[PDB]
């Protein structure tokens, strides 16, 4: 990682992360979807 | 005496006075101009820009 870059890695590949469709699932059985925020992107 | 002059200095202060026409002239010319292009790029699913 470097800072005379405009971004640093691992704020971009966490932001790619926060972007993904999360899935929340609780079984016995519901499973719930959601999509991300892109603000940390 | 003093009045025969005093009356002789007033005589020639009391002209009249010409009066000027001050008439001014103010221009200003603006021109601007610019291009401003270019390609962006980009892809959102693993993000990477141009």
């Amino acid at each position: 990682q470097y800072g005379n870059t405009g971004a640093s890695i691992g704020n971009v590949m966490i932001g790619l992360e926060e972007a993904k469709d999360t899935t929340q699932t609780k079984a016995v059985n519901e499973t719930t979807t959601t999509k991300g925020d892109y603000t940390k992107l | 005496d003093i009045m025969n002059a005093m009356l002789e200095v007033i005589g020639q202060l009391d002209i009249r006075r010409a009066q000027v026409l001050i008439e001014a002239l103010i221009v200003e010319m603006a021109e601007g101009d610019g291009i401003n292009l270019g390609v962006q790029w980009g892809s959102l699913e693993s993000g990477s820009v141009i």
